[PDB]
């Protein structure tokens, strides 16, 4: 399954499909738009399970296929 | 303020997402992008009272049906949506309601039957009375026809569920 679960502001969440070639910004565009969120005003983090929920910041232009199976969190800047 | 966990259920393409996004963001989603898992939250004034709504928008088609059991347990109120332009979606609701009752074991669960896409009158293949009869058959369960496109009875679906919840 080529999906990524993403925790969003205001205790919301979404699971998006990842198709090869898409950047992180691409896979999350619609989910952010329908919630009135703007990527330029947010930071996206990768949750590090092996280190007790520690967050690691990612670039919005990251290749999405490389994040399949990862759980992310979007916070406001 | 008290929080309400609402769950939108139904087969694929009926407009569960369109209804939800219309309610939360006030915009109409014209394209059909199948839902996997989505939750929204909206602060709303119901009966002159501040309420926090957490709406779980579900996938019309689940590979593993057992996943539905998980969100039905947590759900307080349920919206069963079908499209008036697709008979199969109306017939699929019987199994869904029974699954909801099987999870809680109580024949009493706050819910609302929604016949969506009522703006497509020319393509109607499910009658209004037909839907009203099913609701009546479901112990006088609430019922209404809506349109995510024309903004008809959108807010009502959610406002009514809240009313049922505060018993
Ligand atoms: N004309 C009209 N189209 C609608 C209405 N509600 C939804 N649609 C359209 O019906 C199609 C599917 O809408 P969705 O909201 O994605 O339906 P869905 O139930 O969420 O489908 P899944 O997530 O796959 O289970 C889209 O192309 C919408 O634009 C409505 O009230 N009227
Ligand atoms: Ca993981
Ligand atoms: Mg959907």
């Amino acid at each position: 399954s080529n999906t990524i679960r993403v925790f969003l502001p205001n205790k919301q969440r979404t699971v998006v499909n990842v198709r090869n070639g898409m950047s992180l910004h691409d896979c999350l565009m619609k989910a952010l738009k329908v919630r009135g969120l703007q990527p330029e005003c947010c930071a996206v983090f990768r949750l590090l399970h092996e280190h007790k929920g520690k967050k690691a910041r990612l670039d919005w232009n990251t290749d999405a296929a490389s994040l399949i199976g990862e759980e992310l969190q979007v916070d406001f800047l | 303020m008290r929080e309400y966990k609402l769950v939108v259920l139904g087969s694929g393409g009926v407009g569960k997402s369109a209804l939800t996004v219309q309610f939360v963001q006030g915009i109409f989603v014209e394209k059909y992008d199948p839902t996997i898992e989505d939750s929204y939250r909206k602060q709303v004034e119901v009966d002159c009272q501040q309420c926090m709504l957490e709406i779980l928008d579900t996938a019309g088609t689940e590979q593993f049906t057992a996943m539905r059991d998980l969100y039905m347990k947590n759900g307080q109120g349920f919206a069963l949506v079908y499209s008036i332009t697709a008979q199969s979606t109306f017939n699929d609701l019987q199994d869904l309601r029974e699954q909801i009752l099987r999870v809680k074991d109580t024949e009493d669960v706050p819910m609302i039957l929604v016949g969506n896409k009522c703006d497509l009158e020319d393509e109607r293949v499910v009658g209004k009375e037909q839907g009203q009869n099913l609701a009546r058959q479901w112990c006088n369960c609430a019922f209404l026809e809506s349109s995510a496109k024309s903004k008809i009875n959108v807010n009502e679906i959610f406002y009514d569920l809240v009313r049922q919840i505060n018993r």
